[PDB]
Parts: C-alpha cells; structure tokens; sequence
RNA sequence: GUGGCGGCGACGACCCAUUCGAACGUCUGCCCUAUCAACUUUCGAUGGUAGUCGCCGUGCCUACCAUGGUGACCACGGGUGAGGGAAUCAGGGUUCGAUUCCGGAGAGGGAGCCUGAGAAACGGCUACCACAUCCAAGGAAGGAGGCGCGCAAAUUACCCACUCCCGACCCGGGGAGGUAGUGACGAAAAAUAACAAUACAGGACUCUUUCGAGGCCCUGUAAUUGGAAUGAGUCCACUUUAAAUCCUUUAACGAGGAUCCAUUGGAGGGCAAGUCUGGUGCCAGCAGCCGCGGUAGCUCCAAUAGCGUAUAUU
C-alpha cells in the first residue's frame, strides 16, 4: 500500500536526543494532533532500550477518549490506532489546575493539548518530569491557533488578536521556538515546518561528560577515606559530593557553632545530599538529631537517602535501628521518629518547627525548606549546636549576610547539575529564559544621579515591551531582575500578569538622559499600577464589606501592586521621587498599538521579507499620553516595620488590617490609601 | 526501519507555511527598534 | 327524540363443583447384629384441661395437672460397595432387546429479610467472616476440569425439520431435544486374477542308514501367444436431509511383467589375485556389498491382512 517517505530529521532529532541524555521539543500542528503522537511515541521506543516509556498527557477540560476500559467499550457499541495506542502504553492523565500531584515523579514524554490556555506555573512543573531523550510534545488543534502562527511567520510586527485580553505570552512562545535548538514544528502530516533555521543543518551525531569524569575519579580515590566513600558511592552527580564531604567536614569540626547552607534549584538532588549527611552524623558520635520543616509530609525523600545510607554501611532494618511512623491518618506515612542503637543511643525526631522549646539538648539540627518557615522561628531554632540550613532556588539571604558577617562557621555551596538530565540542554535553557527564572549573578554598578531632583518618570509599552526583539528582551531581563530581588514573595505567574493582565500599567524613573548614549538606560526603579473601580479588587471591597459605605465604590482609583528599587541604590530615596510625580500625573498636574489583522484578512496578508510597519516605542514620556483622574491611591502589604515608616512618610492612612497573619511569613496584610471620607474611615 | 529512511503506512495556510523562503529568525535579524520616540535603530 | 331494542367474540371478576395436584393420617409388610437387655422423662417421655401458632387434626408448643409408654412375640443401641437396583413392555433360528423410576441437600461460610396459588427459592438485600479486581489514591464494582501413560482439538459446530414444554400466541423461544468426528483392545465378510492355445525338451514320483525296491495315459520350461470379465482408484448427475454428509441408484475413464508388485517367522545353497585367527605341506573355523582399475529380484517350509520376541505362569 501507498506509504510516504518521512524526513530523517525526526529521526535523527530523536536519537541524539537519547545519546546526549537531553530532551527534545515537537510542535504538532492541526486537529489530528492525537494521531501524530502515536507515531512518535514509537519512534521513542525504538530509540531507547532502558524500558517501554511512560506518557503524561495534560489537558484543562475536556478529554476526547475515556481513558476508562469499560466506558470506551460501551461507547464504541473498524479498528483505530490511537484506541489501540491507550489501552496499551502507561499513561498517567493529570489536570492543568491538578499539576501539584505530578511534581515528584518521573515520565518518559509529555503531552500538552491545550496551547491556548498554557500557564507560567504549568510549564515549568511538566518539563521538569521529563527526563533523558523523552520528548514534550505540544499540540495545536485550535483554528485560532493555526492562524495566530500564520500571521506571525509572513510578517513578524504583524500580529492577530481577536477582539480583552492580548495574550502576548502565547505570541512569545511562538517567537522563541526558533531559538531553541532542539525545536521541530510538524503537521498532520509527518512534515516539518522550515522556520527553525537552525533545522535544515541538523544531521546526526557519530556513535561521557567532563562532570562524569571527576565523579568517576572522586568514587576512586575516596575508597581510601571512608566511610566518606561509601556516601559518595550512593551518590549520583558530582556536585552532590562535594557537597557531602563539605557536610561531613563541618560535622567532624570541634565548634558548637556552625552553619552549613545548602543553595539549590528545583531539579537538582538537595533532599539526596542532606539524607545522606544525617547517615555521616549516624556514623559518628553523633546522638540528638532533629530534623525541622513546615510539614512531615514534605519530608519523605530525606529519610530515604538516610534509609538508604544506612543501608549501605550496616545498619540492618531491624537489628540496629527501628523507625516509627506517624501511625495517623493526617501526615500518614511520615517516619517522625527513628531510633538507631548499634552505636551506644542514636535517635532522630522530627519536631514541628514552632518548638524552640524540646531542643535544649541537641547536637545536630537540620532544617528543611528554611524559606517557608516564618524568619523570626528560624532565628529561634539556631541555637548553640551545630545547624544545617537547605534552602530552594527560585529575608533568607539578609539572614545568611548577617552569618557571614559573624560566630558561627559559615559554608556556601549550590547545586547546578540535574539528576534527570544531562547539563547543557537545550529545552531546559530555552525554557529559562522564556520564563526569565534566572537572574545575573553579577550586576554592574552605575553612577549615582541627585536623588530627589532630576529624574523623570516614563510610561513603558507593554504591547512593544514582550516582541522579542533583542533590544526589549534585554530591557524585560533587567526590570523583572529588580521586579523579582523584592522582598515580596516571586512566582513565575508574576509575568503573565504584566503581559496579559489588563488595566496594568508600567512606569519606570530613569536617569536624566543626555542627548547620545548607548543601547539601553539604567532603570532605577519601577512601579506597577493596577486600575480598580470605576476606571474589582481587594481596596474597593473590603473597604465596602467593613465600612459598609454606599458612596464609595463609585470612585475611580489604582492600587501600587509593587515598588522596588535596586538593591544598591536602596535606602537614598529613589522610591520616593516616583510617587510624588506619580500623583502629578493622576491628578493632571502634568500637560496631556500594534496593527491588528482583520477576521477576514487573516489569508490575504502575504510574506513581507523587510518589516516596514512602525513599531510602537518602549518607552514614552509623561505628559506625551494623557492621564486618567484617580481619586485614591492604595497599597495592600504584609505589614513590616521598614515598609511602616515608607507608606506613612508617603502620606497613606491605615484603613484596614488582617487579623490572622499569612502562614508563610507570618504578616499580617495592612491597606492603606491616599488621595473627608479617608477620615471617617480612619476614625 | 530500513537503515536509511523511514516509512510509515487550513491545509492552504500550512502550504503556504512550508514554502516560505525567509525563516523567521532571518526576519528577526532585520527588525529594528526606536527608543525614546526617536533614536538611532539598535537593530 | 341526551327515543326504545338489540349479535357474535376478547379480558377480568365473588362463590360452588371438577381436574392437576400438594400435605397429614389408618392398615399391611423391611437386611445384619443379643459378646446391644432394658429404654423413654438428657430441655416432653404417656395422657388430661385451657390456650398460642399453624391451611387444618395433633405435645406442634407453652402454662397447670397425673405417672405413665415400649420390650425375649427381641424394645433400645450399633451396623449394612441400604455406582448399584427396581421394575416395565415386546418377541418363530435359544433377547449382544428396549426404556423408566429415586433418598435429599447446596449455590465463597453460617444467620436475617423480600414475592408468589405453589420456594423457608437454581434467582436480589443487610451485617460478619474470606477471597480477588480497577483507579487521577478520594473511591467503586464482584459470587465449573484438563494434564501428570513423548502427551490437552466434542472445552466445539448446525437447527428448532422430529418428540414435547412456556408465553398475550396457529407463527416467537428452548445448550429440553435432534444431526455431524478418531479408532490393528476386539468381532464378522473379502480382492491381489480366470479361461484357452502354441513351441521345445525327456524324465517325473514314493519307500529306503550311501548297493537298492517299486513306477508311469504325463511332467517342466522366471518359455512365448490370444481376446473376454472386473474393481482399487478417478469423477458427472439425481435421491437423501431444516441444510449437508452417509447408505441406495447411475453417466463417463480405469489391466499383461495385469511394476495397479502381501507380509511376518524358521531352515538351507551359492563366491574373489578379499581380511583375520589356529594347525594336521595344498587344511579347518569365522565370515564375505570392502577385490587390481573404474560410478556412469536364490530355494524350501508354517500362518496369511496378519505374524513374533521377553518375564511370570497353568
Ligand atoms: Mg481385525
Ligand atoms: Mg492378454
């Protein structure tokens, strides 16, 4: 029967992917999108040797199969392929809003249905999942999809936007894809989409990594000095033994006080390298051990490695040491106490962290997820004994600069190695940088312009500001560096919010320009108002709820949803200087898009290979756009002493403060505003 | 598989997308952008 | 005229009778055991009155009474291959005949519960106990036989055409039922040829411990020759049957070395520039598809689609 040749490029992406240990990243295009990806799903198979691969498929509401045997039975009452292809393969079915179930474990590949409703939080927690040569594989079934690329690739300016909300972060993806190396657009049919540029060069690999080596040589010659060696043995990367024999070094020192600090991402082993550092106490004198963190449940993989380093150096399951479990219902399964008394009495407990008290007798004391226990516990819970501190990657760091000023023996190191994966890949960089979840390590320092006096506020373009042109990437990188080195809590989802989020608006203070200067200004400082009233949020109702005032909530107001200002040029007053102009502005002191694609005209745009469309500038001037008329002003914050004296100096009245504090921080939210009605509130 | 290549067994807009002579990161590399309304183009 | 009279059917309906029954009694009659002689009142044994329950009569049961009931004429207790029987009809060359009738119980294990004329249900449910399955880990659904002998297909397929059963019904359904396979444990019948003719030779055959005695109306020849018969096989067509196979008819091919080639067991003959062993020069035993070179189908006996060996045995 008639059978069509396919390009070997989807075969020879596949298999370097599994030879270098590195992810790839496939773009299905069209409605029959499900049928492509049994196709794929065995080329994987033939590929890899290790197992049969594990399939996630992701999808937001709706499922076109039943995933259950005897619905899909009825549902039937000649043969297909893809019904064939899931009864067959182990797929794991999860929501976009159930993600958090899916974090630990392992799969083979990846399924995303659903582009258009795509999520900062999401991509992040699937790819991570993948692991070795498995592919991610998102599909475009919707019209709309289909022709959002269409416009983009025949004109990079022009863009399609029905009617709301823009969406730019759908068209940055799109934008990115061509950076990334390991990047293959593809049909219904196995055709591929030639826009990558770096596609048409791919060719395979002939038939090991410099990391590798050292663990290799480190495996060997730590066989001289164990029980040292036995704990690198178990371990799988590198950077985890350095970080255990560092562990094991701070132990052995004949200090009461010391500190060693974990710095770790997500991705790389840190719960490995603290489980085994709790067996190198155990294999020293060491007795009281306890062990801290927000819940017994978030601590399971910790007692593994110790459950598993014990395993390696004697420590039989029930002649040496006896574990005892929660025996509840709530926390089930959480080994809080284990008692190991080969060597005289050894015995670990696991505390809640609010019990400073119980720990006057302690010698070793870890604690886990240091950054989701409130700061003044963590304070309490240092003590005289020795301390391990192990802390997430993407105030903690005030807190280990007032230990490094110190005392107590400080020891830094940071994980930068994947379990799952090799380093260097190329999904997991381009997934980086899309994101922007990371920051530059070092920041060059600027001079100071007068503070209070000649700077002038300016109105950023969110539509020109996401377009990514090199120019206002680099200008994203730096304003979200100072958006996200706040002492406010970061989360990924913060940059859908500034690129979709309507009634958001973007206003940074900037030196005062001379006439020539180089690509890209110094931005001090950076402000972000959202619009609320009659230009639905927190101000205009709990106001109305406590207040219980019919008059208000017809007023038109903005709330400061974040002000920071660069950590170096803190504390002079550059924060100050935006509010007052600020206010000129809303209160008209001050002198008052991209093209959009017709429905229709969608096809009857063609290729244009010089863009000539104007692009909108990044930013603009004051009083060049017009104002609109704000009564009030407000800002909803975790009441904190340094921001107490801030907001007050700034004019803004008390109107409402939250009586249970936030679990996290344990800080209760305060609203303030500004603008006679301010004074029957206050009163 | 036969050691050489492989065998296996709307549409208008995606012709149009496989034959496009600029990729899209060629396109890029062309795109200019102003700053402060007027200004020498970065790009 | 919101006149008056009407036929033939269908379904339901109180009660009586009848049929199909079902259920408690009466009488009559059961195998072995006395090295089981006394038993019953060991949660009533016998009976009286009143009552509960039950479809009804009743120690069936409960209250209140009497002290009864059975037994050498064998009570009571204990046993008893209690696949085997029991019967029935039909028959000239002795019957390789045929068929039915049952003692109950259960539905993973013991209890409780629901319907109906009829069940303490061949079917629902709850609790407990024991199993096992799916899952996004929250919850959900469940009630028999083959091999172990070098060996696992009926553990199936077709049909309600026959016999009968259920239903609202002449017609629907029935894994009730009917039809269809392998087979040197065995038993029975039977092919692998028959009929003529010619030619050439001179010797068959019985008895007999090597001499010999009898004797012929024919014998042998891996000789030739002739045209009649037929089935193993091949293969049309009906008939059969719910459809089909099988049995019975039947058109056309199908024999000279008729090579279209019967076997199993016993006992003998024949041999070289051949090999080995032992002697009594030239011999004897054993045996002989093998030699110098060359590689392009003897005879006799016994049983006969059947015939031997080994162990034990009579
Ligand atoms: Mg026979
Ligand atoms: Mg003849």
């Amino acid at each position: 029967m008639h059978r069509k040749k396919v390009d070997n490029r989807i075969r020879i992406l596949i298999e370097n992917g599994v030879a270098e240990r590195q992810r790839s990243l496939f773009v299905v295009v069209g409605d029959r999108g499900k049928d492509q990806v049994v196709i794929l799903h065995h080329m994987l198979s033939k590929a890899t040797v290790k197992a049969r691969p594990s399939v996630l498929w992701c999808y937001k509401k709706e499922l076109g199969f039943s995933s259950h045997r005897k619905k899909r039975m009825r549902q039937l009452q000649q043969d297909d392929p893809f019904e064939l292809f899931i009864a067959a393969t182990n797929i794991r079915y999860c929501y976009y809003n159930e993600t958090h179930k899916i974090l630990g474990n392992t799969f083979g590949m990846c399924v995303l249905q659903d582009f258009e409703a795509l999520t900062p939080n999401l991509l992040a927690r699937t790819v991570e999942t993948v692991e070795g040569g498995g592919l991610v594989v998102i599909l475009l079934r919707t019209m709309n999809s289909l022709k959002q690329l269409y416009t983009v690739t025949m004109d990079v300016h022009s863009r399609y936007r029905t009617e709301d909300v823009v969406g730019r972060f759908n068209e940055r993806f799109i934008l990115s894809l061509a950076s990334c190396k390991k990047c293959l657009v593809i049909d219904d049919q196995l055709n591929i989409l030639p826009i990558s540029s770096h596609v048409a060069t791919m060719e395979a690999l002939p038939p090991l990594g410099p990391s590798d080596l050292e663990l290799r040589e480190l495996k060997e010659s730590l066989q001289d000095t164990q029980p040292v060696g036995v704990l690198v043995d178990c371990c799988k990367t590198l950077d985890q033994a350095k970080a255990v024999l560092k562990f094991i070094e701070g132990i052995s020192e004949k200090t009461l006080r010391s500190t060693v600090a974990l710095t770790a991402a997500r991705g790389r082993g840190k719960s490995a390298a603290l489980g085994l550092a709790i067996a190198g106490a155990v294999a020293f004198g060491y007795s009281n051990i306890f062990v801290t963190s927000p819940s017994p449940d978030n601590l399971h993989t910790l007692f593994e490695f110790v459950f598993k380093g014990f395993d390696a150096l004697q420590y039989q399951e029930h002649l040496d040491y006896e574990i005892i479990q929660s025996l509840n219902p709530e926390f089930n399964k959480a080994v809080i106490r284990v008692n190991v008394f080969r060597e005289h009495r050894q015995t670990i407990q696991y505390i809640h962290p609010a019990d400073a008290v119980k720990l006057g007798q302690a010698e070793l004391v870890v604690i886990d997820e240091a950054a989701a226990i409130p700061l003044p516990l963590v304070k309490s819970l240092l003590g005289p004994y020795l301390v391990f501190m192990a802390s997430t990657i993407n105030l903690s760091l005030k807190l280990i600069q007032q230990l490094r000023q110190q005392a107590r023996t400080l020891y830094e190191v940071s994980l930068q190695e994947s379990i799952r994966y090799a380093p260097g890949d190329a999904v997991e960089k381009w997934l980086n940088d899309l994101l922007c979840l990371d920051c530059l390590n070092i920041t060059r320092i600027v001079s100071g312009c007068p503070l209070p006096e000649a700077c002038e506020l300016y109105y950023v373009n969110r539509d020109t500001l996401f377009c990514y042109h090199k120019a206002s990437e680099v200008f994203l990188q730096r304003l979200m560096a100072l958006y996200v080195a706040s002492h406010y809590k970061n989360s990924p989802n913060d940059l859908q919010m500034l690129s979709d989020a309507p009634a958001h608006h973007l206003f940074c203070l900037l030196p005062p320009v001379p006439p020539t200067q180089n690509a890209l200004p110094e931005v001090l400082a950076v402000i972000q108002v959202c619009l609320e009233g009659e230009i639905g949020d927190l101000i205009p109702w709990t106001v109305s709820e406590q207040f219980q005032d019919p008059d208000f909530g017809g007023l038109s107001g903005g709330r400061v949803v974040r002000i920071a200002v660069h950590p170096d040029y803190q504390g002079m007053g550059y924060g100050s200087r935006a509010l007052q102009l600020l206010q000129m502005y809303y209160e008209g002191r001050f002198p008052c898009e991209i093209h959009t694609v017709s429905s229709e005209a969608v096809s009857l745009l063609e290729e244009v290979i010089t863009p000539r469309k104007d692009l909108p500038p990044l930013l603009l001037k004051l009083n060049e756009r017009p104002a609109e008329r704000l009564d009030y002003l407000g800002v909803s914050y975790g009441l904190t002493p340094r921001l107490l004296k801030f907001w007050k100096r700034a004019g803004f009245v008390p109107v409402y403060l939250r009586q249970t504090p936030n679990d996290l921080t344990g800080e209760h939210s305060c609203i303030m505003l500004k603008t006679g009605w301010l004074a029957a509130f206050w009163k | 598989y036969d050691k050489d290549a492989v065998y296996v067994d709307t549409h208008e807009l995606v012709q149009s997308l496989i034959s496009t002579h600029s990729t899209i990161d060629a396109k890029m590399a062309s795109s200019r952008v102003t700053l402060f309304s007027d200004s020498k183009p970065l790009g």
